[PDB]
Parts: C-alpha cells; structure tokens; sequence
C-alpha cells in the first residue's frame, strides 16, 4: 500500500481563510519554531565530560 | 538440565510504537489574535494622544518664561 505526503487541499471558509491570514500576518509557525528550540534550552544537555567520562562499550 | 537461552521478545511481546505525526493545533483563533493587536493598538493611541497634549501645554509654558525673559 501507499499514502500521499502532500496532497490535502485547505478549507476555503471564511474562518479558516482569516487563519491563514492571520499565520501570514502574525508568524504563528516561525514563533512555534522559536517555542521548540526554548524547549531544548531549557532541557539537559547531553555532552558527557571526556575525558573523566567515557562512553558505552561492549566485550 | 540447562535449557536454550537467547534473545527473544518477552510473552506477548512489546507494546505498541508510535509511529504517526502528532503536531497539535494549539493556537488561537485569526480574528481573537486581530482583535488582541487592534486593542493594544487603542489603548497605545489614547495614552500618547494624552501624554503628546499635555507635553504640548508643558512647550507652551517653557516658550511664555522665555517671552517673559526675552527683553
Ligand atoms: C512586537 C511583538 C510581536 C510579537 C509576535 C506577534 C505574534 C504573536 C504570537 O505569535 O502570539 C502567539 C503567542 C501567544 O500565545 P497563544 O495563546 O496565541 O498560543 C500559544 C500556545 N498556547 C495556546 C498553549 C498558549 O505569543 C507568544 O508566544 C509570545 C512570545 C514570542 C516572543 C518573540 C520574541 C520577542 C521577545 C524577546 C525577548 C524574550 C526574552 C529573552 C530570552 C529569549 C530566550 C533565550
Ligand atoms: C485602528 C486601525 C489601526 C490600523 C493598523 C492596523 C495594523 C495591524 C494589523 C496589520 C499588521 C500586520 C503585521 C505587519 C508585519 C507583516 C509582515 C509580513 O509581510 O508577513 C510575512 C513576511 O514576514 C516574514 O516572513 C518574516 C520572515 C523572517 C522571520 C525570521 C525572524 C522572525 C521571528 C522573530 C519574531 C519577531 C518578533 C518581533 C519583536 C519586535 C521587538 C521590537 C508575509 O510574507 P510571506 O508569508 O512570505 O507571503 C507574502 C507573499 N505571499
């Protein structure tokens, strides 16, 4: 089986058309994307601290 | 009496993986975010339209000392 990854058509009603208006006018999705990378900011950190730490190894 | 070890999946196997795209709306509506601008819009034209007449009677007040001064 297949599916399509761009193939929807958007909603032509009033409310969705000021949306859209909206999202151009006001970056919704560029602040969404600033919103991400806060988040990561304010996450832990991954980095461990070579060379008193070392990484995962097997026989 | 040792019996076959190896690695396997536990009885019944794992539990479900998701896999689907989950980007959420989460926004406000066009008209609630164009009315939010247009009011802060009001509230900012009001305040100077206050401050910029008064400012305007404090100019007067500082011209009228000089004409005072002047001769
Ligand atoms: C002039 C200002 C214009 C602002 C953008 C206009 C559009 C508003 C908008 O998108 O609103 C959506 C939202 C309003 O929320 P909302 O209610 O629309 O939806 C958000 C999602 N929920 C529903 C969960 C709340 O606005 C914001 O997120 C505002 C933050 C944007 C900040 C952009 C940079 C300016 C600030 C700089 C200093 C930041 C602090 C320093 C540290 C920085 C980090 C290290
Ligand atoms: C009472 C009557 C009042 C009358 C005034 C009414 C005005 C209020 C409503 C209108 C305001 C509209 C906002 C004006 C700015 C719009 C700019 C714009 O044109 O939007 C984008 C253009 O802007 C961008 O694309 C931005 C790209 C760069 C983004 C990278 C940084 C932005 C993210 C940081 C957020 C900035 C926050 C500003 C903080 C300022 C602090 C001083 C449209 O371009 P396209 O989507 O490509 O399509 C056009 C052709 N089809």
């Amino acid at each position: 089986t297949y599916k399509f990854v761009n193939m929807r058509e958007p909603s032509m009603d009033m409310k969705s058309v000021t949306d859209r208006a909206a999202q151009t006018l006001l970056w919704t999705e560029l602040v969404r994307g600033l919103g991400m990378t806060l988040s990561y900011l304010f996450r832990e950190p991954a980095t461990i601290n070579y060379p008193f730490e070392k990484g995962p190894l097997s026989p | 009496a040792s019996k076959v070890k190896q690695d396997m999946p536990p009885p019944g196997g794992y539990g479900p993986i998701d896999y689907k795209r989950n980007l959420p709306r989460r926004g406000l509506s066009g008209y609630s975010m164009f009315a939010v601008g247009i009011g802060t819009l009001l509230f900012g034209y009001w305040s100077m339209m206050k401050w910029n007449r008064e400012r305007r009677r404090l100019q007067i007040e500082d011209f009228e000392a000089r004409i005072a001064l002047m001769p």
